């Protein structure tokens, strides 16, 4: 078959606060994606939010200058469950 | 009343569907359809499934759909459906895939249709053969929220 992940996934733009990510979608048709964004290694509970399937980027904002992130991008199609198939990076803004 | 704190989202993105009215022209047009199933508040024993049809282009276009298991029950009679309603929502969104990866060249073909007549809109999944327009579902929306 063919993989129902994000294939590539990176940092596009950046502000001091705010990242804009961008990945390749699936071949599968996605009904959602569900981002999840938390600082790498921090005491803090990760971050997520959603964004429609058709949608290849997403934006985060509030975030905190220096700091290194972990981003999460969670694909769900006809066979990938919310949670499953994910692709991370990690990013210092 | 649907607790949207304790909802899930199961699928969020555009879908084509034709949108016939009674005094404008039929539009083809891709609608953002979103499925969420919860519980409501008076009750987390109640498993209720919304879904919202919106336009990124008009804020005025809005129809919504909830369905508790109480009222699937009278769904599934009437329309001969044989699964249970924790299941209901992927057929829904089966079909919903259907409508999106249709082909020009299809035969037979799956198309989506909301047709609103004042106060209702009635929205359905065909599948059109060489006989038949042949119903996969038919769900009632109300217009609002």
């Amino acid at each position: 078959s063919v993989s129902s992940v994000p294939t590539k996934l990176e940092v596009v733009a950046a502000t001091p606060t705010s990242l804009l990510i961008s990945w390749d979608a699936p071949a599968v048709t996605v009904y959602l994606y569900v981002i999840t964004y938390g600082e790498t290694g921090g005491n803090s509970p990760v971050q997520e939010f959603e964004v429609p399937g058709s949608k290849s980027t997403a934006t985060i904002s509030g975030l905190k200058p220096g700091v290194d992130y972990t981003i999460t991008v969670y694909a769900s199609s006809k066979h990938s469950s919310r949670y499953a198939s994910p692709i991370s990076i990690n990013y210092r803004t | 009343g649907f607790d949207l704190s304790t909802a899930t989202t199961l699928f969020w993105r555009p879908v084509p569907v034709h949108v016939k009215q009674q005094d404008r022209e039929d539009v083809l047009e891709e609608l953002t359809f979103r499925i969420l199933t919860g519980v409501a508040k008076q009750n987390h024993n109640l498993r209720i499934l919304r879904i919202h049809i919106s336009s990124d282009s008009d804020l005025f276009f809005l129809h919504t759909l909830e369905v508790s298991e109480e009222d699937f029950q009278s769904l599934k009679n009437d329309q001969g459906i044989l699964v249970d309603f924790a299941s209901f929502p992927g057929k829904i969104i089966s079909l919903l895939e259907k409508c999106i990866l249709a082909q020009p060249g299809d035969s037979p073909r799956f198309q989506a249709v909301l047709t609103i007549r004042g106060g209702e809109s009635v929205f359905k999944i065909v599948e059109i053969n060489d006989f038949k327009q042949l119903p996969h579902i038919t769900l009632a929306f109300r217009p609002g929220n």
